[PDB]
Order: C-alpha cells, then structure tokens, then sequence
RNA sequence: AUAGAUGAGUUUGGUGAUGGCUCUGAUUGAACACU
RNA sequence: ACGUCGAUUUAUCGAGUAAAAUUCUGUAUACAUAUUGAUAAUGACAAUAUGUACAUUUGUCUUGACUAAUUACGUGCCAGCAGUCGCGGCAAUACGUAAGAGACUAGUGUUAAUCAUCAUAAAUAGGUUUAAAGGGUACUCAGA
C-alpha cells in the first residue's frame, strides 16, 4: 500500500511472515547510541553503534544491535535485527515478572523485582522503555555495580528470559507452588 | 574487615573535601563583608583567554581572599566596603569568591536588562 | 489465651496430605544418632595386644 | 455510567420506608449498592422537606439534565443491573505475589490463602456488603424451592439489620451514660468521663485525652492542614 | 557446631555445580537435621549414612546400614542424593546466614514478614522459589513451617 | 473416599511394622517398594494399610503421572499373603474367624483400587509372584516380567481357591489357559510369563533402575487422555528390551496348548480328568502323554472341594464385572475360613511345612463325591452375617479397559483375519509392523496360526479351523 | 481498586480448582489446537470476567476528585 | 567460559512457547513447526550427571 | 504502615572497568539581590 | 472591531477569546448588630456568627548538553557567561540587546549549610594478582 517502497522490510517480511502494516504497529525505541572509533592505516574511522528494542506490547520483546558509518543506517539495521529477534517474555498476570532476577554482564549487575498491581514502573529510563514495550506494568529495578548504557540493556533483557518458571520448580521438588493471589480471588486478576 | 576489627573503631570518617568557599563554609555564613585591598586583573587558565576583574578583599574575620567582580564595569577601588558571597571563577586559580553587585559600595550594572537580580539593577522605570 | 493457642500450634500433628506424600526415610538413619560403646571393645583390645606383640 | 431514573428513586424510597424492607434486600433486589440506597433515601427526605416547606424545586434543570445521562428504570423493565453490589476492596496484603509450597495433593482453599497473606486477614467470603447472598446461593444448589430461599434471605437480612441497629443503640446509650449534663444559668456543662490511665506504656497513645506537653507548634510546617476535617 | 552447617552449605553447592549424582557429608546430628529438612522440602532425593563408599545405587533406600558404634563412628558418612531437573539443579544456591562469627536469630514477628517478601532484621524477603530454614525447639523447620507453629529461632541458610 | 475417611479407615493397628513399605517420589514417578525380604515380601494387613492411603492420595494429584510397585530383595516380588496367620485366627471361635474375613476386605479393597486406578500403574515382577502378589499385578495395564519372574497360584494346594481377581482375569484369557493355571496351579518361569499373557513386557532385571529414571522424566500434559499416557509409557518400556532368549521356546504352545483346550472346556472336574486320561494313555493323537500324566498327578494331590469350586467360578467369572467379582469373592472366601480343607491344608503344608504327612482333605478323592452332588453351590450364596464388601470407589467394567499392550493373543489374530485377507507370512508381518517391533510377536503370532488356522485357499488365504 | 465476586462461584467452589495441576492451575491446550477439533473444550471454572486488565494508571489524579470544588463540577 | 551455550536440550520448550501466542496481538497463532508434535511425548534424557 | 528500594553529566584514539566530582529530590530560627 | 500590532513566504503565520464589552457573585477587607472568652463579681484585647457594601499589582529565573524552552542583530579568545562538561579567534541556538518560547508566582533566583544521591568508612553490606589497599617472617601472652 505504498508504505514500504524502500525495500527495507521486504527481507524481514519473509523471516517474520507478517504484513508491513503490522511491523509499523510495534513499539521501537533507540536506547543506546555510542560513537566508537577505530584507528587504521588511513586514520580514524568513527562509527555509530545503536541498540534498538522492538516490542509488541503484550509479552514479546527483541533486542537488536548494529553499527555503521552513518547514524541512520545503523538504526535501520538494529530495527530489523530487533524485530526478528523477538522472544516471548513470561509475565505474571500480564503485569510483572515472576519473582526476583539478578543478571551480571561484565561488571553490570541488574536486579529486577516483581511488585504488586498499581506499583507502576519505578525503574530507570532504559528499563522503562523495555518494560513498557513488552507489556510489563509493575516492576522495580536497581543497578548494583555499574551503569553502562549497553550492558545494562543486555542484562535486563537477559533477566526477563531467566525468570524462575513456577511449574518447573514444582516438578523438581515434587510439591505444588500454589499462587495465593489466584485462589483468594478465584481466578487471575489482570 | 572482621567484626572484631569494627569494634575497635576501624570505620573512621572519610577525609574532608575542601569547600568552594572555605571562608564562608567554615563559619556557616552565606556572605561576608570586606574592604577591598586591591582591584586588579587575573589571567584565565590554559584553554580560556581574557582578563577577569578580581579584587583582593580582607573579610571581617581577618582572612584575605580574592573575589570576582561579575558584570561589565565596576566602581570599586582601594578601601571600598563590598559584600562577598560564595562561588568561584572556574578558569582562575585562587579566585574562589564573588561580589554582590547590589552591595554596600559596589553598584549594579546600570545598563542591564537581563537577569537584573543577579547584578543588582533596578527596573528601567520607563512606563512607571 | 494467646499462650495456649501458640503452644497448641507448636505441638500439632502433621498434615495428613503431607504424611501420605513424603518419601520414606528409614528410622535407622533419621533417629539413630546415639553412638554406644563398641560391645566387642574388650575382646578386640585383647586380640590387638597379641598382634602388636 | 447510567443514573437512577427519577421514578426509580421513588421505587427505592417507597420500598425501604413504606414496606420497611431491609436496605440489603433492596440492594440485592435491584442490584444497587447499599451506600447508594442509603444516599437516595437521604436526598429524597430532603425533597419531602422542600415540598413540605413550599420551596421551588429545580424541575427545569432536572428534566433537561436527566435527558443527557443514560438511565436504568427499575421494576418490570430490568434490562441490566445498575452496578456491582459485590465489589471487594483490594487489601494491600492480598496484592503480594506468593507461591507457597504445599503437598502435591493439597486442597488449598480460600481460607488457606487468607492465612498465607496474613494471620489476621479474612477471605473474600466475609468482605461482602451483603454476605447473605452466598447462603442464598447455597440453598439453590440443594434445589430448595426458589421463593422459599427468598424467604430465608429476607429473614437473614432483616435479622442482620436488627443486630446492627442493636449494636449502635447500646453504643450511643453508653456514650451518653458517660456524659453528665449540668444545667446552669447560661450554658449546660457536659462533663465526660474517661480513664486517665489509658496513655500507653510510655505516655504516647493516639486515643489519649489531653494536650501533649512535649511538642512545639507545627503551624510553620509545610502541608499543615488547618481546614475542618470532618463536618459532623 | 555451626561451622559444620556452613561447610555443608558450600559443599552441596559445589556438588550441584559439578552435576554430581551423589554427595557425602560428615555424620553429625546437626547436619542430619538440616538434611532431613531439605528432603522434607523436596530439594534432595535421598538420605543414608554409610561408609566412605556410597551404597548400591539401585537399592539405595533399601540399603540397611550397620549399627553406628564407637568402632566405626569415625568412618560413617551421610550420603544425600542430589536432584537435577530441566538442565538445572534443584539445589543451586545454599547461601548461609548464621556464621561462626555471628549467630543470627529471628523472632516470630520477623519470620512472618520475611515469609512474604519483606526484609526484617538481618534477613531479606523471600521471592518465588526461595526457601529459608530456621533451627527451632521443634527441630530444623522451614520459615513457613515455623510460622504455623508460632516459633522463632536460629536462621541457618537460605535456599534458592 | 476423602483423605480423612481413608486415614481413619486404615489406621495402624498394633503389630504393624513402621517400614513394611518404602515409598518414594521422584519428578513424575511414585514408587512402592515392599520391604519384607525375610519373608519374600508376603502381603499382610500392616502392609496393605500403608498402600491404600498413598494410592488414594496420589490419585488426587496431577503431579504423579506413573505409579510403580516393586519388591525389595533380589528373589521375590510378593510371595503371597500371610495365609498361615489366618489359619491360627480361624481356630479361635467365630469372632476369630471374622478377623480373617476383614483381612480379605482390605486386600480386595486395594486390588479393586489398582484395577480401577486413574493413573498409569506399572508392576516390576522381578521375582516370584504368587497369591497377593498376583492381585497387585494382573489388573494393571503394564506387567513387566524378568528372568527372575515366577508366576503361580498355589492356592488349590492349601484347600483355598484363586483368591483375588482370578475369577475375572483367568476366564477372559485366550483359550482355557485360565482354568488350567488355576486348577493345576502350574508354574511359569521367566519369559514363559510373557508368552502366556500374564506379563505385558519382558525386560532384564538389571535394566529396571534405568527404566525408573526415565519414567520420572515423562511429563504429560493435563489435557492428554488416559490412552495417550499409556501409549507414551508403553513405547518407553520397549526401549529397554534386550530381546527374548534365543533357545527358550513357548512352553504352553502347539500340542500342549491344544490339549488344554480339549481337556479344560467342560464344566465338571470328572469330565476334565476323563479327557486327560485319554491323552495320557499311549496312542493318543495329541502326543502329550508326558504332560498329561504329570497333570493328573498334580490334580489328584489337591483339595477336591477347591477344584469343584474353582472351576465353578471360571465359568461364572466370565459373566461378572470386576466390581461384582470382588464382592462375591469376599462372601466366597468368607465361607472357606469355616471349611475344613483350608484350615487343614494351611496347617499341614505351610505351618508344618511338610511335616506330619500330606494334607488330609475331608473328601479323600473326587470319586467319593457322587456325580449328582453339587458341593459348589454353597460357596456362591451370600450370607447375611457377612456384610457386602464396600469398595473404595464406584468404578467397574465387564472387560478390561486397556489390556492390549501384551503380545497378540488368539483374540487379536482372529479379528485381524476377518477384517482383511492376509496370507500366511503377510499376516505375521502385519502384526510386527503394527507392534513397532515388539519382541516375540513373530513367534507368538506364528504359534496362533499353527493352531487355529489352515491353508484355506492355498497360500493366499488363511482362515480358522473351527469352521 | 476493587474486585467483583459473584456469590454463585463462592457457593459451588472454594478455590481449590484454581490450585489444581502444579499450583497455578490445570493447563489447557494451545490456541492452534482448540478449534482444530470441531468440539470446544469444557469451560474453565472461574468468576465471570476474571481476566480483564485493571487500569491503575488512570487513577493518578484520583485524590483531586475528593476536593469540594471538584466534586461540584463533576455533579 | 570460552565455549558457546548450547540450548539444544530445550528446543521443544523454547519452540513451543514461541508458538503459543502471535506477535500481532488479537490474532490466532500460526501453525507451529511440523516437528513440534513429533517429539511432543519424547523428552530428552538427563545428561551431564556423574 | 504491605509499597518502600530508580538515576543523569564528566577520564579514553576507542571499548570495558575502577573511582571521585557535579547535577536531579527534600529542607533551614537563614542572609543577600530584584520584587 | 470586517479595527490595532508583530513577524514575514506579501500572502501566509501569530498576538487572540486575548482585549473592549455584556451578565453575575460579594472573597480578603470595611461598617453595623448579637453572642462569647467569666463569672459570686471583675473584659486589657479580641474571636466567632449574621447583615449590607467594594472586583485591587504582577514579579522573577531560564532557554548548547545535563534540563522543559528560538530566531534576528551586535561583539570577534575582546567584552563576558559558567552548578558540571564548556562557549567567544568576523556568517555565535552558549556572551550583550530585541522578540518569542518553557516554567514558578507574592514570591522568584543566588549564596551557605544538613539529609539523600554515595554499598562514597559497607554492623545489616565493600574491597586489597595486574586499578587506593596483605604486615619481611611465624613461634606466641591477651583476645576472637
Ligand atoms: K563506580
Ligand atoms: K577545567
Ligand atoms: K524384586
Ligand atoms: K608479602
Ligand atoms: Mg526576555
Ligand atoms: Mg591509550
Ligand atoms: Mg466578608
Ligand atoms: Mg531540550
Ligand atoms: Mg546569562
Ligand atoms: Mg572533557
Ligand atoms: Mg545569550
Ligand atoms: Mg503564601
Ligand atoms: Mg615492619
Ligand atoms: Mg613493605
């Protein structure tokens, strides 16, 4: 429908297998933007390294990283590279993560906590974009050791994929893991 | 440090950080009055260039410090009672104080229209 | 009242559903903590004396 | 949301006052919150006063505004319920994410969930404003005749209002027993009695009577409310 | 003493980190009480005291150990069967709280708060999957088993 | 029955050892190990009161997906109940007789629960399995035999009868093998239990620990039907099969199998023995003179009352339901405690273990019983003083719901020939590929055709013999 | 915030079915399998309308609704 | 820690979760890979356990 | 009292760390300047 | 007021519902009356209630990034700005004017100080191979 005449989403249209009008309905955001430099025999070569998160808003999130000499070509690479790396992120009652998670990425330790409903997204700016794009509504996060713009995103995205699965923990111990909130109200209250 | 090492008092206070305006930070004062001892010019540091109007002031406490004269043009000279406030000229070493322009003897910029409160200038009083 | 209630809970029977769904631990391992003196200690000391000699 | 019709307000008033039915039964009958049924009666009582005192009602403003809002006429034409009469408050203790490990074959009931959140918490079966509906539904599961279950509901609710009215009666009667009204030439002095020893274990107690000695004036503090907090 | 519980906590971590099917522990009353508690929670598979060599795997629980007298007490050893599910150990972390340098004790008012994800004292709230073990007058119980019995006591370790 | 109703129903009585049974719970597995090797894991009241609550409890959980029952020692799995103790109680007045009657209540109550269990139930027959041990196995959909397995029901030798579920499992068995195993009290060892049909699979004794570790991994979905769950386990049990022996041949097959169908088809013991005498007599076309003569010696050394009574329930057992079977067996076994044969046989062959001579049955021989006499009638008349057994549930069925995981028997080969036109060798391959290569299908199917099939239209068609 | 609970569910069930399975509840097949069979699965036991998100974000300015000057404008 | 992380023993778990929901909310999930139902009831065996 | 735990700018050709400084929040028995 | 002003593409975009104007209210407050602080009696001074009446100012900081908000002109490493990084060397969104915009408001900024930021003296709760930091050694009293 004349939306994508640049040919950028064509290849992505095959991998993901969905209309171009749907690719534009995703929540994309450029979190990090570094200005790296490489010394060569012909002088410095300065590149832009950009990380972009793509999220559906209801439990899907993807992280993409790319770089180029032009800041515009780098954002398009990560955008397409982030929409094809989307993964289903489990979330308790479609509003928060399961329990607490702690991930370390080369000196950057991130700690995510699940909070009750109505708590809100009392997190940093980079964690706010990811949670807001994945569908998370109540969470608390703290950076313990370092606050690298890049490793903080890699750790956060890695923590959402390392949530403790309550059903696997149950079969491992041979005991139920009854969620009290679901029995109290006779059903999940999203 | 083990628990026994903390009983004997191993957690001592961190070393103090020098204040921006020691003459004021010491006695918990927001400002101090002083008599100018010399009104000259200071040269900025490596990157900057120009001439900063500075005044060697002797505070009421007794210490002699180097204040900065903000604004364009001043009317203070030897033996002038001026008020001193905290601050610093980032490109001038030793200049760690400022002078209020609406002070006792120092007069505010007369042709100032922007941020008059910072330079002690009354309203032009045109339509008044 | 607060005392009897607390003392009653600290000496209450285990839940039935938790007694029928727990693997068996042999009593020879979970209750035989006492270590009595070797009944054959005297006979062994006499036999060890001959071997050492 | 819809608003009770001008006539519907009369149906509720004529039911609680004339027929003397309990507010709980009227609430469950028309699916109107007990707090709204009590407010409609208060507002209607004021109308009777105005009409009794020959005061001009704002009929032109009432008719014109009622045509801009959706309405729900009660009685015969009951297309939908007015609102939800079984709304329970989300207690902060019950908002926590708890996965309690229990045996594989346990019958975890709402009672067990309340104790997991806290030892003093009650299940949702006791936080309802009309807890008689549960008992009414338990009779239908046994296939008890319908109108017979309605009879028990009325007696249950009607009996519950008596207990409430009896409690507040003894309370108000005990509050006036502590007041000694001594009439004088000008005023009537009201001497209230109280146990002066109920000042906690260290003198600090919220319900203590007196002006606390060791406090300065907070009038210079930010956000110091100086407005009447309660118009009683 | 409590030093045995710390050595036991770290050993079970190293054993699960190495993906070992069996593991040995010094035979002591203190160690056995914590082992039984872990078993009652489903974290380990078996408990059996034997010699320096593990019993037959096929008949582990059927293995009838010999009486523990003073002639072989020095060689006895507790053998616990570790548990692994879904490419992950069931006993990943066994962070201790009470160390020889300080024995941390908790009250019933604090255990009630910690059992619902809220810090109290020198402890931190429990999250999904985490488990806390307290040594009380009624044996080494779980923090939630000690809340129903209305008792507090020494905090031993925290299992994730 | 709820948890409390079960806890107060199976309360430990005095004399109950605490570690009679050893229960274990793995990821998806729940095991039940009979820990009494000193007595060959002989079932008793103390051991039954511990299994019933667990089974009822595991039935309420969606976590337990595979139940396993096994023995402790390396020799026996469950070597019959404690019938010796019942003999003493029977000689302590009427009240002392009702103690044994209540024991059979616990046993039948448990064996009925196993038969109508709503979860996959496996049984490792790694060792001798007799009496009570047969009640925990035959009703399961999976019965694994091994090199050490030894199946037999030596209850007609003690004056008793096939106790539990044998009146439901043996009658609806291919051919007259049921009545043979019951009356004669034959002894099947090893793979012979797998060929006869008692066992469903056949593994080695050493590959059982590896099978359990695998069964614990299987995690079925909550929406899978009971059929799928059994299919997943069946395929897993067949992965550990190391192959049946190469030289061991089908014991009850060919001539012997045919002879059983020609001498155990009547409803009277007199006719049965009469037929065997013909086979025993040299010159008979059967060619089983050795087996026939040996069988007669075994039939003339058992209580004649049990024979008449046993054979009576084999013909009626084919018309009862599994639930109605246990109830009748309760009243049936209750009248045996009062009889003289049981009290005599048990005291003579178990308590005295061969001392004082052989058991003296009240009727010395079958010929003594005149033809017109019917001693099998009294044992099938429920009396009022014995309340009817109250089973733990209300489930029942006339035919086994899932009993097709064993080798294909005559019933499977027959229908397969009517729905199609398979040939001699083409029909064998049909079962092999349909069975996914189960060990022993080629030999079992071939045996069935050799007995109950002919060369109707030359090589292409194959039809049955009985027209 | 509040939660609506019908007395019909309270009378029949006591909340045990919500813990069946492994604690979270009895799992159901995926969406790409249900309609594949012409027959739908049995209804899940729960209160009516018990999976709708609650809009806590819109209550940011709720305290202002309590003032006397705002309440007059909202009436 | 030089070696790469092999998640081959979880392909079914990972692949099944990716097919439970569709990226485009409000639509039914597309058909899963043809192997998802083939190994549905054949989980891997426990490895790396001495 | 069960909602209460948050970051940002700045060292390098560049990356990742270590580590200070400053900013963002609240406040004063305050002072000064413009009002 | 089918007027005025500001820009500028000379016809577009704003000032602008803003103003004027019209219709109402009577808030602080003023005045008046009554009650009240107190009763045996004593009121220095004021509060409260009711009635009538009145529509009265803007100011300040910011505008390169941190940090919400723009152009034009002048100056030309000069004059000056600056909490941190920094800006100014003849076509400066950073200095000085003008206008616009962002924001607080009878207050607004600045200076000084305290808490938090800072797990930045870490009891809860740190660290010491190569980055601040393992004592030259281990026998050993006290002490853990
Ligand atoms: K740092
Ligand atoms: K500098
Ligand atoms: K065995
Ligand atoms: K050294
Ligand atoms: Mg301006
Ligand atoms: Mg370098
Ligand atoms: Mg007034
Ligand atoms: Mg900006
Ligand atoms: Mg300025
Ligand atoms: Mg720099
Ligand atoms: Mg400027
Ligand atoms: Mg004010
Ligand atoms: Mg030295
Ligand atoms: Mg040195």
């Amino acid at each position: 429908d004349g939306l994508d005449d640049k040919g950028q989403y064509q290849e992505l249209k095959k991998r993901t297998g969905m209309s171009v009008r749907q690719i534009l309905q995703l929540k994309t955001k450029k979190l990090v933007h570094r200005r790296v430099v490489n010394q060569t025999r012909l002088g410095k070569i300065a590149s832009d390294s950009v990380m972009v998160i793509a999220g559906n808003g209801d439990g899907w999130l993807g992280l993409g990283m790319a770089k180029s000499v032009e800041a515009s070509i780098a954002v398009e690479k990560a955008t397409l590279l982030a929409i094809q790396n989307m993964q289903p992120i489990p979330r308790y009652e479609n509003r928060t993560i399961y329990g607490e998670v702690t991930t370390k990425v080369s000196g950057t330790i991130v700690r995510l906590n699940s909070r009750p409903p109505g708590f809100g997204l009392r997190v940093s700016h980079r964690i706010f974009e990811m949670c807001r794009a994945a569908g998370i509504r109540d969470l608390s996060a703290k950076f313990l050791r370092s606050r690298n713009p890049m490793n903080t995103v890699k750790a956060t995205y890695q923590a959402l994929l390392s949530q403790p699965n309550p059903e696997d923990l149950a079969i491992g111990r041979g005991k139920k893991l009854v969620d009290v909130r679901k029995v109290y109200y006779g059903g999940s209250v999203y | 440090a083990t628990l026994n090492q903390v009983m004997r008092g191993c957690r001592k206070p961190q070393r103090a950080r020098h204040a921006v305006s020691p003459a004021l930070s010491s006695i918990k004062s927001p400002a101090l009055k002083g008599v100018c001892v010399k009104v000259g010019i200071t040269r900025p540091k490596k990157p900057n260039s120009g001439e900063r109007k500075t005044a060697r002031v002797r505070l009421s406490t007794g210490k002699v410090i180097t204040a900065y004269i903000p604004g364009e043009g001043h009317n203070i000279s030897q033996h002038s009672v001026v008020l001193v406030r905290g601050g610093r000229a980032q490109d001038c070493p030793g200049v760690r104080y400022h002078l209020v322009r609406g002070a006792l003897d120092l007069a505010g910029v007369a042709t100032r229209m922007s941020s008059r409160s910072k330079y002690g200038t009354k309203k032009p009083k045109k339509a008044s | 009242a607060r005392y009897l209630a607390n003392k009653r809970a600290a000496q209450a029977p285990e839940r039935l559903d938790e007694v029928f769904t727990r693997a068996t631990i042999r009593e020879s391992t979970a209750k035989n903590t006492f270590v009595p003196l070797d009944p054959e200690a005297f006979v062994k000391a006499e036999e060890a004396r001959i071997k050492h000699a | 949301q819809p608003v009770l019709s001008e006539g519907s307000r009369e149906i509720i008033y004529q039911d609680v006052m004339e027929k003397g039915l309990p507010i709980k039964a009227v609430s469950a009958k028309y699916n109107v919150d007990v707090r709204r049924v009590a407010a409609v009666i208060r507002l209607k009582e004021i109308e009777k006063r105005w009409i009794k005192e020959y005061k001009p009602l704002a009929r032109p403003y009432a008719r014109a505004v009622m045509k801009m809002l959706p309405q729900t006429v009660l009685g015969g034409p009951d297309q939908k319920p007015h609102e939800s009469i079984n709304d329970v408050h989300v207690h902060s203790y019950t908002t926590q994410q708890l996965f309690v490990p229990v045996s594989e074959s346990r019958e975890f009931t709402r009672e067990d969930a309340a104790k997991a959140f806290g030892d003093h918490i009650l299940p949702v079966d006791k936080k309802l404003r009309v807890p008689e509906l549960i008992e009414f539904q338990k009779d239908l599961l046994k296939e008890v005749p319908l109108q017979e279950a309605n009879r028990k509901f009325l007696n249950a609710t009607a009996a519950s209002e008596a207990k409430i009215a009896e409690r507040e009666a003894k309370r108000r009667q005990a509050v006036e027993d502590a007041i000694t009204r001594v009439k004088t030439d000008r005023f009537e002095f009201r001497f209230q009695e109280f146990n002066a020893e109920n000042v906690g274990h260290d003198g600090r107690d919220r319900n203590a009577v007196g002006w606390r000695y060791g406090v300065p004036f907070p009038d210079r503090k930010r956000s110091q409310i100086k407005i009447p907090t309660k118009v009683e | 003493g409590i030093q045995q519980i710390t050595n036991m906590c770290s050993h079970l971590q190293n054993a699960s980190r190495a993906r070992l099917g069996l593991t040995s522990l010094p035979n002591t009353k203190y160690n056995l009480a914590l082992a039984l508690a872990l078993h009652r929670a489903g974290f380990i598979s078996s408990i059996t005291r034997g010699g320096p060599h593990p019993p037959t795997p096929e008949a582990l629980m059927t293995y009838e150990p010999e009486p523990v007298t003073s002639a072989n007490v020095a060689t006895r050893r507790l053998w616990v069967g570790l548990k692994y599910w879904n490419e992950e150990p069931v006993l990943k972390e066994l962070k201790p709280i009470s160390k020889p340098s300080r024995l941390v004790t908790a009250s019933l008012e604090q255990l009630n708060r910690v059992a619902r994800g809220f810090p109290a004292g020198y402890m931190k709230g429990l999250q999904l999957g985490e488990c806390l073990f307290v040594n009380t007058d009624r044996g080494v119980l779980e923090v939630r088993e000690a809340v129903e019995r209305k008792v507090g006591g020494l905090v031993l370790c925290k299992v994730k | 029955i709820s948890t409390q109703a079960a806890a107060e129903l199976f309360k430990p009585v005095e004399g109950d050892e605490p570690e009679d049974v050893l229960f274990n719970s793995l990821y998806n597995l729940r095991s039940v190990e009979l820990n009494r090797p000193a007595k060959y894991n002989a079932l008793n009241g103390s051991m039954i009161r511990k299994i019933a609550p667990r089974l009822l409890e595991w039935e309420r959980s969606d976590m337990a997906n595979v139940i396993v029952i096994k023995g402790s020692g390396e020799k026996a799995f469950c070597a019959g109940g404690d019938v010796a103790a019942l003999a003493k109680q029977n000689a302590e007045g009427p009240e002392g007789v009702k103690k044994s009657v209540d024991y059979f209540g616990l046993e039948y109550k448990l064996n009925h629960l196993i038969s109508t269990y709503t979860r996959p139930y496996v049984a490792f027959l790694d060792g001798i399995t007799m009496g009570g041990g047969v009640g925990l196995s035959i009703h399961a959909p999976f019965r694994i035999a091994t090199e050490r397995t030894v199946f037999a029901m030596p209850e007609t030798k003690i004056g008793f009868f096939p106790d539990v579920g044998a009146s439901f499992f043996l009658p609806r068995m291919p051919g007259q093998v049921g009545p043979y195993l019951g009356l004669t009290s034959a002894l099947l060892k090893g793979v012979q239990v797998y060929y006869a049909g008692i066992a469903t699979h056949y593994l080695h004794s050493s590959s059982l620990p590896a099978l359990e570790s695998r069964l614990a991994e299987l995690t079925p979905r909550d929406y899978w039907t009971i059929e799928q769950r059994l299919s997943v386990i069946n395929d897993t049990i067949e992965e550990f099969s190391t192959g049946v022996p190469y030289d061991e041949n089908i014991e009850i097959g060919g001539k012997i199998r045919l002879a059983i169908d020609r001498c155990f088809k009547y409803d009277k013991i007199d006719e049965i023995i009469a037929a065997l005498k013909e086979e025993a007599a040299e010159g008979a076309k059967g060619g089983v003179q050795s087996w026939a003569k040996n069988t007669l010696e075994e039939l003339t050394q058992r209580s004649p009352t049990s024979l008449h009574v046993t054979l009576r329930q084999m013909r009626l057992g084919k018309s009862w339901g599994i639930a109605h079977t246990f109830k009748r067996e309760h009243q049936m076994a209750a009248k045996f405690m009062k009889s003289h044969d049981f009290n005599e046989g048990v005291t003579a062959l178990l308590i005295d273990k061969g001392a004082n001579g052989p058991a003296k049955w009240k009727p010395a021989s079958l010929d003594e019983i005149p033809p017109g006499a019917n001693i099998s009638e009294d044992y099938f008349r429920n009396d009022p003083e014995v309340p009817v057994l109250e089973l733990l549930n209300d489930r029942s069925y006339m035919q086994y719901p899932y009993n097709k995981f064993g080798l294909p028997n005559d019933y499977d080969v027959k229908e397969a020939i009517e729905k199609g036109n398979f040939t001699r060798e083409k029909l064998i391959d049909h079962f092999v590929e349909t069975r996914r290569g189960k060990q022993g299908v080629r030999e079992a199917v071939s045996d069935v055709l050799d007995r109950m099939a002919v060369r109707s239209k030359g090589t292409e068609h194959v039809q049955w013999k009985k027209e | 915030a509040v939660v609506n609970m019908d007395p019909a569910y309270m009378a029949k069930y006591n909340g045990s079915e919500q813990a069946a399975g492994r604690g979270s509840g009895l799992s159901e097949p995926p969406a790409y399998e249900k309609t594949a069979d012409e027959k739908p699965a049995k209804q899940v036991i729960a209160n009516p309308g018990r999976k709708v998100p609650t809009p806590y974000e819109q209550m940011t300015f709720a305290p202002l609704e309590r003032r006397l000057d705002i309440a007059i404008f909202r009436a | 820690g030089k070696g790469r992380i092999f998640q081959a023993a979880k392909v079914y778990q990972r692949a099944s979760e990716a097919a439970a929901t569709n990226i485009v909310s409000g639509l039914p999930p597309r058909n899963p890979p043809l192997w998802l139902k083939a190994i549905e009831s054949i989980p891997p065996a426990e490895i790396n356990t001495r």
